[PDB]
Formats: C-alpha cells, structure tokens, sequence
RNA sequence: ACCUCGGGAAAAGGAGUGGCUCUGACGGCGCCGGGUCAGAACUGGAACGGACGCGGGGAUCCCGACUGUUUACUAGAAAC
RNA sequence: GUGAAGACCGGGAAGGGGCGCCCGCCCGUCGAACGGGGAGCCGGCGGAGACUCCGGCAGGCGCGGCCCCCGCGGAGACGCCCGCCCCCCGGCGACGCGCACGGGGACCGCGGCGGGCGGCGCCCCGGCCCGCGAACGCCCCGCAGCCCCCGGACGCCUUGCGCGGAGAGGGGGGCCCGGGGGCGGACCGCGCGUCCCCGGCCGCCCCUGAAAAGCCGGGGGGCGCCGGCCGCGCGCCGUACC
C-alpha cells in the first residue's frame, strides 16, 4: 500500500536539474526517471521569435540539416525580419544614387 | 568610545555598493577620429533597467572604427529614445535627443544630460532619473561654455565637452511615497547597506556623539565646524543657516 | 459596479493604512503607471510600463524610454519642444 | 531496438551486415499469428512479426549457414 | 503596371532570399495570387581566380509570388520566353535543361561584362 | 456610534443543524456522468458543530499610527 | 608600489606559438559532492553493494580500417541525412514572484471480469488480497502559441482577458510543444480529487530576478569535405553504515 519511493539523485535538495518523473517499472515498482530542462530552440537575434524549424534539443545531438533553416541568415533571421534587411539595404542604396543624380 | 557608523562605512566590508547584476558602467561613446570629425552612427538596441539606478539605460550598437565588428556602448537613456532608434555622436551630429555632439555645437537653451566636466572624460553630470543641464552661453574666445548644474550651480565647461540631447529618463520617480518600509529595503537592497537608519540620540554614548542620556536630546548644538575631527562631524556640518524659512 | 464611492479606487487594498495623504496621492501615480498609452509608432493604446522608465507597446514590440509613472513627462514634452525650435532656427 | 522493415531489410541486414543471431520465438506465450524473428546487429535487436508459420519459413530458408538460428 | 517581362527583382522570402532574379513571364492573375516566372542568379560566379582574374554561375528558374519580389529599375532584357514556359519549369526535367541554358546564358555575359548590377550581390549588412 | 470612507464587523443580537424516505435543479443524450445546492414529509427521553476541531462580548481612558525589530540564559514594552 | 621589517598593496608593464609567415594590449588547471554540465534503463544475484556486479537492452564521446562522395524540393512558412578552418555577428547554456485556468504523468477511488483468501448466530454476488510494463528506437498525433498563402472586414473570442487595414474572420497550410498512442523493447472501462511537471495568459516592482565552460547556427573569405559500415577504447577519486 506504499508508493513513497528514495531519491535518484546524488543529494535530496530539489533544484531545477533534479526534477523526476514517477512510472511503473515491468516489476511493478514506481521508479523516479529523471527530467532533463528542455534547451529552448534558437530566437531570432534581431526581434526575439523562436526560430521556426529547429527542435528544442541541445544543438550536439541534433543533426545538421536539422539545426539549420534553408534560407539565408536562416538559423539569425526570422523570414519576417530577413526581408525588412534586404528591402532596407536595397532601398539605401537606390537614395543614395538619387542624391548623386 | 567606539567606532561610529559613518567611520566602520569606510572600510567598505558590508556597506559595500551591491554591484552584482549591475549592467555595466553608463559612459558616453568614447571621443574618436571619427567623432571629432564628422558623425558615427549608432542604432538603439535594447533600453534596459540597471539594478541600482532609477534611469533606464540604453544598449546603442556603433560600428567599429577602428577594425571590422560591430562596439556595443551603455548609455543613460533620455527620455523618448526607442529601439531601433539612429543616435548619431560626432563633431557634425543634428539636434536630435539621443545625439551626442560637443557643448559649443550644443545651442543655448538645450537641455542636455550625461554631460562631460572635461572632454574625453566619457560622461560626468546630469545621470539621474530626469535631472539635465541646460547651455546658458558659449564664450568663443575662451572655448567655453557655462551650463547650469541641476543643482543650479553654474559651471563654465570646455566647449569641446560632449553632452547627450534631451532629459534623463525615469523621471518624476521620487513623486510617488515609497509607503511602506518594505518598499524602502527594496531599493536600498538594490544599492548598499544604509538602511534602516538608527538616530544618534537612540544610541548609548560610546556609540554615537549624540549619544545617550536620561532623555534623548542632541546636547551640544548639532551645529559642527567644517575642521571637526573625523569621528566627530555627525550632525550638520558647516551650517550656513539652519530651521525651516521662506525662500 | 463604483465598488468603493471615494477615491479608494486603486488604494482599496491599502485598507484603513498609511493616511489619506500617501493613498491620494498613490491613486495619481499608481492609475497612471497602470494605464495603457498611445505608443507614436502603434498609434495604438498598447504601451505599458515594464520597470521605471521603460515602456513597451505590445502590439508595435518597441520599448521606449520614459517617465517613471507615464509614457512622456510633462518636463520632456517642454524639452523636445525647446529642442527643435532650436534645431530648426539652427538650421 | 526496432522492427526490421518487412524482411526486405531483415534480409539484405541479413545478408552482409551484423547479424550475430536470429531468434524464431514463435508461440511467445503460445499465442497465434506469433513469429517472431529477433535479428541481433551491433547497431540494434530488430523485430519483425510475421503472420504465418509459413510466411516464417520463406524468411528462414537463405539463413546463412554461417548466421545463427535459435528457436523458442 | 510596374510587373513586366523584363524586371530586375530582388527575391526577398525563401532560400533564393537576397538573390537578383529577372521575371520572364508575368502568370496572369489568378485565384492562387498574382506570380510570375522567375529566372535570376542563386550563386554568383567565384572568388581569387588568378589574382583578381587573369568560376560558375548558377541560376533558379522558380515561379514566386510577386509579393514576395521587390521591383528594381535594371532590366536584363533577353529573348528567355521562348525555352522558359508554364508546362516547362513547373515539368520535372526540362526545368533543369532550362537552368542550365540560363546558366550558360548568365555566364556569356558576366565574362563580356553585361548588366553588373544584377550580378553583383545585394549587400544585406546582417 | 465613529471613520483617514477603505473600515468598524465575525460588531451587538437572533434562528436552524441528526437519521430516514423522497423531490427538484445543474451539465451530461447513442442519454450517460456528477455531488453539491435548495425544498418537502415521517421520525426521536425536548436530540443533532453529539467526539474532534473551534472568537466570550461591550463601554471607555493612556501610549505607540500601522506590518515589522529588541535585550540567546529575568524586562517583547509605551523602547528601536 | 610601499613599509625598519614581517608583510601589505597593485594592470599600465618588450605579458601569447609552429615554420615561411601570420594573428595577438593585459592572469587564474582558484572558488559550488545543491547553481551550469555529453550520455542509463529494466530484470536478477549476495551474509554484508548496486543507476557500479551479472544478464539483457540502449545512449554519449573519441580512435582506426573500409567504402562512398561535394545539396535539392516548395508559391511561401517549412521540408528533406547533413563539410571543415579563420575572422566577425548571434543563439543555446540562462533563469523572479503570484492568483486563477488548461494539458499530461504518477497517485487515488469506483465498477466489471479473472485468480487467491477470511469470517459466517442471521445477512452477504455487501469483506480483504493480487491482476506488472522501463530507458531507448522508428512512425503517427499533440491544445495553446508563433508564422505562411489567398483575400479584404464589427467581428473573433477568455475563467479573466485579449485580438484585428501594420490585415481579423473564413479557407487551406508550416513550426515548436519536458507529452500521448502504435509497433519493437517484452486484464477491461470510468470518474472525482490530490501531488508534481508543463503551457498560454494575466497581474506585480523607486524589487526587474547570475555568470561562464561547453555546444551550435549566420555573414564574408578561404577550403574540401561529408557521411555510411565495421571493430576497439573510455584513465583518476568517492561509493559500508548511521
């Protein structure tokens, strides 16, 4: 009639890293598997929204086509964002013309 | 007798400023070739909160001069700055809050903050929540200015000293009460160990000049000499006049 | 609805503490710090204070610096005035 | 581990890369349409459950005589 | 009426992002949106060479939709609509014989030096 | 009463409360799933928060506005 | 640099490396068995231990052999098995508190069926015990959120809100989601709570809630990788018990 269980890890104090997850093992017993903190996927550096396409998982275990976007500044630049950076680089130049002519 | 506050102040060990968290050092961008003729142009950021200062600061990317990335400079943020704003620090800079240009450029009548005392000294006067100087004249034969501290003092600058347009933001922060004593130890747990305050009288003789008798009274005058000794200026020192007047 | 008939307004939660003088002058500073402003890129009423001194329009997304308790002080307002009359005269 | 994609790589698995053993565990706990084939690789054990005993034959006929078969 | 056969575009959303692209046909407008046939430099020719030069361009031949293209004064006039067409492109195969002609095209007339200001790349400072 | 209009206030002061047998509500429909809120009869040495848990209240006067802090091992205060 | 010294104080001082060069102001192999970190699960075994043994099954990081070989798709948001070095720019590491509300997991309780009991003066299909499924690997879903494409409006919506000509609603899509299912590893239904995690908010502050190692994108230059498969390796110290 007691489901309490014992710590899995080192100390007891309960801090962010020593989160567990109680399920039933095959012999019928709670077991504390451990809960890592998601990583959090790239935000774009100019704004600040989430780079879409790349998982929440540590970058090293990922795959590179998966930690990248096919686009240019893809994994920095939100599509959003990229293309106020084109229009903004292109516009100057074609003033700056104007001003000469 | 025993060491008084002010004199175990000193010695830092406790009374220290909480710096921890503190963003940086607020300077104004440093003078260069490029500021001393013609503009650097610089986009804002971010405008952030320093733990111990009320005024909110600034983040403003300048490109760099001297090799090929991209120098991040602190600002104290005046009021109306955005991000994605163009703050342009030069020699030839528009009268725009934000800019930073030479006090001589400066026109007379133009609030400015972060003002310089003496050139390349990157930010000096003016820092506080809402506090500016104003430009009340240019002697150009002596390349000075006179600028008038908010204190209201008037200070004759060299003309070359740089100030940012426009008044320091955060301001009007002191209009509201801080209420409670527990909106007080929150501010100064952001600054350094100075309070809560214990009164002289309410201390016993060895503690305080003020000290302690059978009732709290100041005994001697409060009044002390500029030339007192240093564990002996503790009330008001140098008093011109002292009591509550008109004017 | 008028839940509180004086000027409790916001200093409700203060209760029966810290005088009438300090909730007076509470209510001024506390309904302005509250309160949505226009931002001048929006033009939408979204800025909101985020700390002292910073405000942020939710929808425009750009942070401002500001008064303490409101978007623009009424000594800033002055200041930009003075300033372009000067720039423009300058020029 | 993982289920061998039909027998059409259990078998090219089978026919070059690590296959240390094969288990044909039909009748897991005497239950029908149960063969169940458990190639051991270096990478993975791979399962594939075929249908019919006979479908398992097909599968077993080509076991190298080199690749291992065990049965339960 | 700014869309034409003709127009110097800079492609502004998806991987060609950045890239000067010409438009050869303008699709008629249609519930799809309105979009036109685009063909323009994915990659620019090289670098060193033999000092500054004493080497390849590649190019993309995609329909894109013209909200998605920023109108440019240039122009980059070449007959072009006779290989390139609607059953074509959008037809696995003949697409990439038709990208290679613009490639060999594309190449004549960067080592004869025409239209540099399509093949320069647009500077996009981060 | 008073009040700084937020309080005072659980002011003060009354009345009921169990068990059985029901009846409505409420989402739930291929009707299926709730356990609370009412209302009702019939009961019973004149019982029912039946143990347990769990403000006595009011009228003032003096201090200190308040929440806080303090003399570990005699002073928690009106002192700080 | 001081001081009679013991010692104390400290950036302004030709401060890093191979060959031809090149690049380069200037210290922490200090400090945390709770902070950050590349990766562990199940079943068993012993008189004394186990995330350590053993049996399975996996994950991490490197060293070699062999083979292969330098991008495509989309209207877009994306998708897809993918190079490295330098310099620049960025990201992840990385973060407060709260009332609610939502979603999972565990727990709990209720039936049913299957197995095992106990009592029985009368009743009892009314009592009790058991009914197990881990990391991991593929495939599929996953609210809210964030985007895309058409198009051009009083609507769309929450518990509370909030949202929309800087583009709502509607229609079709993309992404992330510490999760769920299916198979592999290897009993069936239902409900109310509790606890823990998580989400989208909303509130709050003269309070704004660490840093770095490491890892990974991006721009420009250089420049050839990349993978796949098969072996091997993983040293040091702590580990009884209270």
């Amino acid at each position: 009639a007691d489901c309490r269980v014992t710590c899995r890890f080192h100390s007891t104090y309960r801090t962010r890293s020593k989160i567990v997850r109680y399920k039933r093992t095959p012999g019928n017993r709670l077991t504390s598997l451990r809960v890592k903190k998601l990583p959090n996927a790239p935000h774009c550096a100019e704004t600040g929204k989430q780079i879409h396409g790349i998982p929440r998982v540590i970058p090293q275990h990922l795959t590179r086509q998966q930690r990248k976007v096919s686009r240019p500044y893809g994994g920095k630049l939100c599509g959003s964002a990229l293309r106020a950076h084109i229009l903004e680089s292109f516009l100057n130049e074609e003033n700056q013309a104007l001003r000469e002519i | 007798g025993r060491r008084i506050r002010v004199q175990r102040k000193g010695a830092g060990s406790v009374f220290r400023a909480h710096v921890a968290r503190r963003l940086g050092a607020a300077k104004l961008r440093a003078n260069d070739f490029a500021e001393r003729t013609g503009s650097v142009r610089g986009v804002v950021k971010a405008i952030l909160h320093d733990r111990g200062r009320g005024a909110p600061l600034a983040r403003v990317q300048f490109p760099n001069m001297r090799g090929e990335g991209r120098v991040n400079e602190l600002f104290i943020a005046p009021e109306g700055m955005y991000t994605g704003q163009e703050v342009f620090s030069g020699n030839k800079a528009t009268l725009h809050i934000g800019n930073i240009l030479p006090v001589g450029n400066i026109p007379e009548g133009t609030y400015v903050c972060n003002v310089e005392e003496k050139p390349m000294d990157r930010g000096c006067l003016a820092r506080a929540s809402g506090t500016y100087c104003l430009v009340v004249a240019h002697n150009m034969e002596t390349n000075k200015t006179r600028i008038r501290l908010p204190s209201g003092q008037k200070k004759l600058i060299s003309s070359k000293a740089r100030a940012m347009i426009g008044l320091v933001a955060g301001g009007g922060r002191t209009d509201k009460p801080l209420l409670k004593a527990g909106n007080a130890y929150h501010k100064y747990k952001a600054k350094r160990n100075c309070w809560p305050v214990v009164r002289g009288v309410a201390m016993n003789p060895v503690d305080h000049p003020h000290g302690g008798g059978n009732h709290q009274h100041i005994g001697v005058s409060s009044c002390v000499p500029r030339n007192a000794v240093p564990g002996q200026k503790v009330g008001l020192i140098a008093a011109r006049r002292t009591g509550c007047s008109g004017g | 609805m008028a839940k509180r008939t004086k000027k409790v307004g916001l200093t409700g939660k203060y209760g029966t503490r810290y005088g009438r003088a300090a909730r007076k002058q509470l209510l001024k500073i506390e309904t302005s710090q509250k309160a949505k402003y226009t931002c001048p890129f929006c033009a939408k009423d979204k800025v909101r204070r985020t700390a002292c001194g910073i405000w942020t329009c939710r929808s425009c997304s750009k942070t401002m610096a500001g008064g303490a308790y409101s978007l623009h002080t009424e000594p800033a307002n002055a200041a930009r005035a003075t300033i372009r009359r000067l720039r423009l005269a300058r020029e | 581990p993982n289920t061998i994609t039909e027998e059409n790589l259990m078998k090219m698995i089978a026919d070059g890369r690590g296959k240390k053993l094969v288990v044909k565990s039909c009748s897991k706990g005497r239950l029908q349409g149960k063969v169940k084939l458990k190639l051991r690789t270096a990478k993975y054990l791979y399962t594939l459950t075929v249908p019919n005993a006979d479908d398992a034959k097909s599968i077993v006929k080509g076991c190298k005589d080199k690749v291992e078969v065990q049965y339960v | 009426p700014i869309i034409k056969p003709g127009l110097v575009c800079i492609v502004l959303q998806g991987r060609h992002a950045g890239k000067k692209a010409v438009i050869v046909e303008a699709l008629p407008h249609n519930e799809r949106g309105s979009y036109a046939i685009v063909a323009g430099i994915a990659a620019l020719p090289r670098r060193i060479t033999n000092s500054m030069s004493d080497g390849r361009v590649r190019s993309f031949v995609k329909c894109m939709n013209v909200n998605h293209l920023m109108p440019t004064s240039c122009r980059l006039e070449n007959n072009y609509k006779d290989f390139i067409s609607t059953q074509t492109v959008a037809d696995v195969t003949k697409r990439r014989e038709i990208i290679e002609t613009v490639n060999k095209d594309f190449q004549r007339r960067i080592l004869e030096h025409r239209d540099t200001w399509f093949f320069t790349k647009l500077p996009i400072d981060a």
